[PDB]
């Protein structure tokens, strides 16, 4: 009844939430195959039918189980046009997935390093602490005792301490404001994709409209 | 004229890297840090003295370095003597890490930003806090553990232990002798018997050994060259070598054998030039060293060690248990699941965040669908809701299971969708504790595949993303006024029986006969026939329904088991009972069989514990180090992470160090990657814990491992647009530097830690010509007896590319050869080592003296290469009764990749793809995509080792008119041989390709990509026809000879 069609069977049915009828694996086992009750496999055995073949597949399922091809005129060089579309597009999309992972594992480098730079700068804090008990513990005499020949250098530590800790800050600062592009960037690399993803979609169907009716 | 004057305006090039991975370094954003380099160092006072110090300096040295410089600063007398102080910095990690080892060099400590701080040792338990060497050798801190939440990860730590204890014990059994079975297990072949065309090399089953000895002055060696039974263990054969040595005429017959006995037992026979011994009753030959030897026409060198001076060496493990150090309750404080009366509903409500234009996409969905790997009712999207812009429902979604029906291994899957998906994620309906999944949930989702089109995978791993800045998902359980939990086995086993009881008195009449002790003859001939069919070869609802009712009767022929599995609906609380009764008492089965069931189509419990069982009586540890790869693999599959398959592998790789090895690397691998990250480290962390002082082994394989990861890194970043030249002075400048003097130098090959790795010869190490800036690595082999088998080790490290399939093919044709070689058929295949030990990072074994075809062809340079430069080359390396031979092994090995690369469908064969060794053997490398996946731009497949004229002319001697000699009909005759092998053990093959689809391989996403490998050995049709269909396919990528 050829005026009807596994692999490939398996293939076509893919994106379909539908029925076609499709050729056995040997002669011997049975004669053809019918593949919405999910999509499974109704051997067409069922001395060959019971309503010539095409009578019964009109008919229809529950009826008997308990758990129960376009031409494509619609719309040569045009599978080379539509096909280096869909490779220029391929290209594209997968330019992207690149870009979506390396950002994705960029951005998590940033915040552990950010998690790295918050326990840094605390050991910092801790610090300019430490002295403030062992210095005005040692800030007893003040203004004697050889002047200040301890005094003047105590200071300079607590000095450049905070100021140290200062550019710890700013370099976290700069991180987090690069975290942030970055997550903006990675948001707007993940929009692409899915605009494309559709049209790619139908790009590849509408290359399996003239796929089936040297270049490529 | 050439462009019809068209300008493309959008084009440029300044910065177009299509033209000419991606660990951070010794400090954070540099990798490597200068050798002068400056460290603040924070003490008990406050004050922070900034020391320079070398890149390459110990923390002693810097220790009794700030020791003196602290003097110089204010303060001095409350700061303690140095001796009760360390130090400890935040690292790139983001932890604290106290700094026990002050062996360890600044560089080494992986530190962030440069600075030190100093305290005193806080837990005096510090040799527990050597964690460090676990959390280094896992690749991540262990505390990071100990503040996980999520009680599953408390209690796998926990329990698991159970495993770890056990395997110690069965170690220091018959100690010290089974401790050197679990050191230095013997390698051994899995049949004892030898093939036909291997015995015919020794004469009525003869081999000549050479045993060798040492002796004062201890710098002599002493051959000592037996000719024994290829069948003789190794006390006979150290028993003929002692014979020897005193054999003399003031010894009596008599008294020599006194003489004998007495000094046999205090011997053992190790293999000369690597750390490989024969520790126990097998056969010579059956060890892998002899029967290496007999086939490459070698004379065994072993030697005679004392067992004194062998349990000298191995260390006394003593694990410790870490700081993790029938109902009291009346019977039903919770409901079991069978009683609860209602369809399954579940709550979708909202989506933070999905990432989409609102212009270009119309509208947005939540699709689910409730799971068992493939699907148990109509998949339910819900309704369109603000589409592209700030999406939320707050619906029921209603699915056609009532709850007692749901299997245990049921899980809800779901996505995002568009009018093509967004974002996904899977849930187990039930928690480890048998306990049904009730409340609220957070549910973080993950980005689709990149090929992926299929709207809702539940191929996918069951949890939430733990990247929490993802589209999270909230949604809501129903609760049934009590906490649910799956029926105990008792209640199971009663309803099993109730329903087969209530089978026995149906009506006359049922839908004739649909899906129900009629013993039916032609019935009885066709489940055998199903039986024996391929995995992947998909059942008819009708077969299903006629496998379905003579369950009862299949368990006669156990091997049908995983198709009648797939035919039981599990959407029926009735079939799967009687199933798990069946299951309960099924009789076990071949090991190849028992790992189809830990594949992705069979998520069950009972049935993946059916499986373990299999493994745990009839699977050896040759055949586990062999599938080694499969099982880690289907780790993923488990739904949870203490589970049979974890306990029986844990145990395995605590029983034999060879498994343990690359059960080590295996899941450290695959480490950085998120989705297994806790999984695998867990259990990682678990059998570093408990593997003894191979940890420190492994440890120093690990740090090797990052100092030419971050070696390669500087190479590929900054010093590409360099000359070799001065790249090969940076790389030895690098090399000589003490840092890489100590960790690259002293440690074991991780392609096969038996052998060592010494010191290494620089004058060999070079970078290669590949853009991924390979490195040639050359190391003195320590061994005592190194000149018996290799002086030096030469191994390849490659940061680029990313191993594991040319891993995976590797395997399987290794797996080919053998069942070739024990089936008769002798086809050399030569599957050198490969192990992807990180992220597109790995090792690949050298074979000295081979080269490219192309090569050969360079040196048979003079406008146009001869076909018989290879002939000719071949020639003058083997010349007289040797050039018959080398024939033979090149016509052999020519055979067995002519087949294999057809059936695998690997990627093209040119000239820089294949080998030829100087002894004649033919091998590929860089294998690339293995089932056609260079097939998604562009049936009949293609034959990817096209026999071109130079090979020809090889195999059929120096000739004219090449494919009529009666060399090729010879050749022929083998790759019929040798396809037809293969087919029937195709099921291997099709289970060992399907175990892979939890690994993340763009050409392993789906059963439909091992479609290939059922048209290539063609399964479908008869094998007269497979034949002829291989040889039809063989005519036609030849033009003709086929
Ligand atoms: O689950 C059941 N409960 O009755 C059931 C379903 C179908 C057929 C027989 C029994
Ligand atoms: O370099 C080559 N190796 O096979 C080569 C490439 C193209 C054509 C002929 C030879």
């Amino acid at each position: 009844l050829q005026d009807y069609w596994r692999e490939e069977v398996n293939e076509k049915l893919r994106d379909t939430a539908t029925f076609l009828v499709r050729d056995a694996s040997t002669k011997m086992h049975g004669d053809y195959t019918l593949t919405g009750g999910n999509n499974k496999l109704i051997k067409i055995f069922h001395g060959f039918s019971d309503s010539s073949v095409v009578e019964l597949i009109n008919h229809y399922l529950a009826q008997y189980n308990p758990k129960l091809s376009k031409y494509q005129q619609d719309q040569g060089k045009k599978l080379h046009e539509y096909n280096t579309q869909f490779q220029e597009k391929s290209r594209e999309y997968d330019r992207l997935y690149e870009e979506y992972t390396r950002t994705s594992q960029e951005i998590q480098m940033k915040r552990t390093a950010i998690e790295a730079f918050n326990e840094t700068i605390k050991i910092f804090e801790e610090q300019c602490q430490t002295q403030e008990r062992y210095s005005k513990e040692y800030i007893e005499k003040f203004k004697r005792e050889g002047n200040e020949k301890e005094i003047q250098r105590i200071m300079h530590n607590y000095d450049k301490l905070k100021s140290r800790i200062s550019e710890i800050i700013d370099s976290r600062r700069r991180l987090e404001e690069d975290l942030k592009k970055q997550a903006a960037e990675y948001r707007e690399i993940d929009k692409r994709m899915n605009s494309i993803k559709p049209d790619l979609i139908q790009l590849r169907k509408t290359r399996d409209q003239y796929l089936m009716w040297e270049w490529l | 004229s050439y462009y019809h004057h068209h300008h493309h305006h959008d084009y440029d090039i300044p910065t177009t890297q299509g033209a000419m991975p991606r660990s951070s370094g010794e400090l954070w954003g540099i990798h490597l840090m200068p050798p002068r380099i400056l460290v603040e160092c924070l003490l008990p006072n406050g004050m922070i003295v900034t020391l320079e110090c070398l890149r390459e300096a110990t923390l002693i040295t810097i220790k009794h370095e700030l020791f003196k410089e602290a003097r110089k600063y204010p303060l001095h007398q409350l700061l303690q003597d140095e001796s009760s102080y360390i130090f400890v910095s935040v690292t790139q990690e983001a932890e604290r890490e106290e700094f026990f080892d002050e062996t360890r060099r600044l560089c080494d400590l992986r530190l962030f930003q440069p600075f030190l701080k100093v305290i005193e040792p806080v837990g005096n338990r510090e040799e527990k806090i050597l964690n460090r060497e676990i959390g280094f050798a896992i690749g991540m801190p262990v505390c990071e553990f100990d503040m996980v939440k999520d009680p599953e990860v408390q209690d796998f730590r926990r329990n698991i232990l159970n495993v770890c204890k056990e395997a110690v014990d069965l170690r220091d059994l018959n100690s010290p002798h089974s401790r050197a079975m679990y050191v230095y297990p013997p390698n051994v072949e899995s049949s004892p018997e030898l093939p036909k065309h291997i015995y015919n090399k020794l004469d009525k089953g003869q081999i000549i050994v050479v045993i060798w000895v040492i002796v004062s002055p201890n710098n002599d060696k002493q051959k000592y060259t037996l000719k024994i039974n290829h069948d003789c263990v190794p006390e006979q054969v150290i028993a003929e070598a002692i014979r020897k040595k005193t054999r003399s005429m003031l010894l009596s017959s008599e008294q020599l054998k006194l003489c004998v006995l007495e000094y046999q037992g205090k011997y053992i026979l190790k293999v000369c030039g690597c750390d490989e011994y024969f520790l126990e009753k097998y056969p010579l030959s059956q060890y892998k060293y002899i029967r290496s030897c007999i086939m490459l026409g070698r004379m065994p060198n072993l030697m005679l060690m004392a067992k004194e001076s062998l349990y000298s060496q191995l260390p006394m493990d003593c694990f410790t248990m870490p700081s993790y150090s029938p109902y009291m309750n009346g019977e039903t404080s919770t409901k079991s699941l069978w009683v609860i009366n209602s369809a399954l509903r579940i709550k979708i409500l909202c989506a933070t965040y999905v990432n989409v234009n609102i212009r270009d996409i119309d509208k947005i969905y939540v699709r689910t669908g409730i799971y068992h790997g493939g699907e148990p009712l109509c998949d339910n999207v819900n309704t369109q809701r603000v589409p592209c812009s700030n999406p939320r429902w707050n619906e029921w979604l209603n699915y056609d299971i009532y709850i007692p029906d749901l299997p245990r291994a049921a899980r809800l899957c779901l996505s995002i969708c568009s009018v093509c998906p967004l974002a996904w994620g899977n849930i187990n309906l039930f928690d480890y504790t048998d306990t049904l999944v009730s409340g609220k949930m957070a549910l973080n989702l993950w980005p689709v595949p990149h090929g992926l089109e299929d709207l809702l995978n539940p191929i996918g791993v069951t949890g939430s993303n733990p990247n929490k800045e993802t589209p999270c998902l909230e949604l809501e359980f129903d609760w049934f006024s009590s906490v649910v939990k799956f029926p105990d086995m008792s209640v199971i086993e009663e309803h099993a029986n109730w329903s087969v009881s209530r089978e026995a008195g149906f009506s006359y009449s049922h839908a004739g006969l649909s899906n129900r002790n009629e013993l039916r003859e032609n019935d009885k001939e066709q489940l055998k026939a199903i039986s024996t069919r391929d995995p992947l070869s998909e059942i008819t609802e009708q077969e299903k329904d006629f496998l379905w009712s003579h369950r009862h009767y299949c368990v006669t022929i156990p091997e049908i088991l995983p198709k009648l599995l797939l035919s039981v609906k599990w959407n029926s609380r009735d079939e799967v009972a009687q199933m798990y009764c069946l299951v309960k008492d099924w009789p076990p089965i071949k090991p190849e069989q028992a790992m189809e069931l830990l594949d992705c189509n069979y998520p069950d419990p009972m049935v993946r514990g059916f499986a373990v069982r299999c493994l745990e009586k009839y699977l050896t540890d040759d055949k586990l180090s062999q599938y080694l790869i499969q099982l880690v693999q289907v780790l993923k599959y488990e739904q949870y992470l203490d589970n049979l398959l974890v306990r029986f592998l844990l145990k395995k790789a605590l029983t034999n160090q060879r498994i343990g090895h690359f059960f080590f690397w295996h899941l450290k691998s695959e480490m950085h990657n998120k989705t297994v990250s806790q999984r695998f480290g867990l259990l990682l962390e678990s059998y570093c814990r408990a593997c003894g002082m191979y940890l420190k082994h492994l440890n120093r394989q690990v740090e090797a491992m990052e100092k030419l990861i971050n070696l390669t890194d500087i190479l590929k970043q900054e010093k590409k647009d360099e000359t070799q030249k001065v790249q090969m002075k940076f790389l030895v400048e690098q090399m000589r530097r003490p840092d890489f003097m100590d960790a690259l130098q002293g440690f074991l090959s991780p392609l096969n830690p038996a052998h060592q790795l010494g010191n290494l010869r620089l004058e060999e190490c070079r970078i290669m010509s590949s853009a991924k800036r390979p490195l040639w690595l050359n190391w003195e082999n320590p061994d005592i007896m190194s000149e018996l088998l290799f002086q030096n080790n030469e191994i390849i490290f490659k940061n680029g590319d990313d191993l594991r399939q040319d891993m995976l093919t590797l395997q399987i044709i290794r797996i080919m050869e053998n069942i070739w070689q024990n089936q008769g058929l002798d086809l050399r295949m030569l599957p050198y080592g490969c192990l992807s030990i990180g992220d597109c990072v790995g090792l690949i074994e050298v074979v000295r003296n081979s080269h490219t075809i192309m090569q050969i062809q360079c040196k048979g340079g003079l406008l146009q290469f001869n076909s018989h430069t290879l002939h000719q080359w071949l020639k003058d390396k083997n010349k007289g009764e040797i050039y018959d031979a080398a024939i033979d092994l090149f016509t052999r090995s020519c055979a067995g990749y002519c087949v294999a690369t057809f059936i695998l469908g690997i990627g093209d064969r040119h000239n820089s793809n294949i080998m030829v060794k100087d002894d004649g053997q033919l091998f590929h490398i860089d294998f690339g995509h293995f089932l056609d996946h260079k097939k998604k731009k562009f049936k009949r497949e293609r034959v990817p080792f096209v026999l071109t004229q130079d090979f020809l002319i090889v195999i059929s001697k120096g000739a004219q008119e090449c494919t009529k000699t009666r060399e090729f009909e010879r050749f022929q005759e083998m790759c019929y041989k040798a396809y037809l092998a293969i087919r029937q053990h195709a099921n291997l093959f099709i289970n060992l390709f399907s175990m892979m689809l939890g690994s993340g391989m763009p050409e392993l996403q789906s059963f439909d990509d091992i479609a290939y490998i059922r048209k290539t050995l063609a399964l479908d049709k008869t094998e007269q026809e497979a034949l002829e269909y291989f040889m039809k396919q063989m005519n036609d990528a030849h033009h003709g000879g086929w």
